[PDB]
């Protein structure tokens, strides 16, 4: 159920320094 | 990883190090998919052309690591292998088709800030994200250059490449069980996996549910970070029926 | 590599 939600990021609503690069590429 | 950067603490909590017992050395990366199961590349365990044939007792799995060489007291966990399961149709003779293996741990690993499993994609995830231009993330403790070694886990974000471009880049036969990623010469940016990174994850963060999914496994490449070349990755979703079959049975 | 216990 909790797969792929990182304790130190998603779980505490913090973003890592480059994940936004990935989001910006998901255009379609 | 060539032309990447140092990972942040807990950035890749599914990252697993495959560690050879004797001599003590980094074999490959891998990923945690539950408390008991680790995913990696078949070729990390079995490659007859180079007389590579690792048994369970030859290696340890190190989980929760950041530093490459340090024993990270109170943080990393070391687990032994109960059993290895290599895809029965893994093609080591020709092109590494179906480059995938599972490893069952002797004991369940406790999750922590630094240890947590990645998701595997379903059909819809894969259809939505596995698109040319869409970027994923590759991590590992492998070489910094084709021709040295990092202090800590390295990370690079790379765009998925159009299948004809992947095909046209190499003389090796490419199958549906592979995809390639990396920047084109005209794109200016750089980055690639290298020696020591095989078996590690290529992950994407779903914009739908904000979860990380493992779409690929570092599989093969010709040199590292060369212009006009691309990293090749095992297509996790295409082989997921095999993954499910193995975990459901064993 | 640092020794493991
Ligand atoms: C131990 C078996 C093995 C086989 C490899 O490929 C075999 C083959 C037949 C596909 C092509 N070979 C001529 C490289 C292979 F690349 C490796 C190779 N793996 C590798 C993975 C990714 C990159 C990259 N993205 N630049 C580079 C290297 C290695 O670690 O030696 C290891
Ligand atoms: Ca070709
Ligand atoms: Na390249």
């Amino acid at each position: 159920a909790d797969c792929g939600l990182r304790p130190l990021f998603e779980k505490k609503s913090l973003e890592d320094k480059t994940e936004r690069e990935l989001l910006e590429s998901y255009i379609d | 990883i060539v032309e990447g950067s140092d990972a942040e603490i807990g950035m890749s909590p599914w990252q697993v190090m495959l560690f050879r017992k004797s001599p003590q050395e980094l074999l490959c990366g891998a990923s945690l998919i539950s408390d008991r199961w680790v995913l990696t590349a078949a070729h990390c365990l079995l490659y007859p052309p180079w007389d590579k044939n690792f048994t369970e007792n030859d290696l340890l799995v190190r989980i929760g690591k950041h530093s490459r060489t340090r024993y990270e007291r109170n943080i990393e966990k070391i687990s032994m292998l109960e059993k290895i399961y290599i895809h029965p149709r893994y093609n080591w003779r020709e092109n590494l088709d179906r480059d995938i293996a599972l490893m069952k741990l002797k004991k369940p690993v406790a999750f922590s800030d630094y240890i947590h499993p990645v998701c595997l994609p379903d059909r819809e995830t894969a259809a939505s994200l596995l698109q040319a231009g869409y970027k994923g993330r590759v991590t590992g403790w492998g070489n910094l250059k084709e021709t040295g070694q990092p202090s800590v886990l390295q990370v690079v974000n790379l765009p998925i490449v159009e299948r004809p471009v992947c095909k046209d880049s190499t003389r090796i036969r490419i199958t549906d069980n592979m995809f390639c990623a990396g920047y084109k010469p005209d794109e200016g940016k750089r980055g690639d996996a290298c020696e020591g990174d095989s078996g590690g994850p290529f992950v994407m963060k779903s914009p739908f549910n904000n979860r990380w999914y493992q779409m690929g496994i570092v599989s093969w490449g010709e040199g590292c970070d060369r212009d006009g070349k691309y990293g090749f990755y095992t297509h996790v979703f295409r082989l997921k029926k095999w993954i499910q079959k193995v975990i459901d049975q064993f | 590599f640092e020794e493991i216990p």
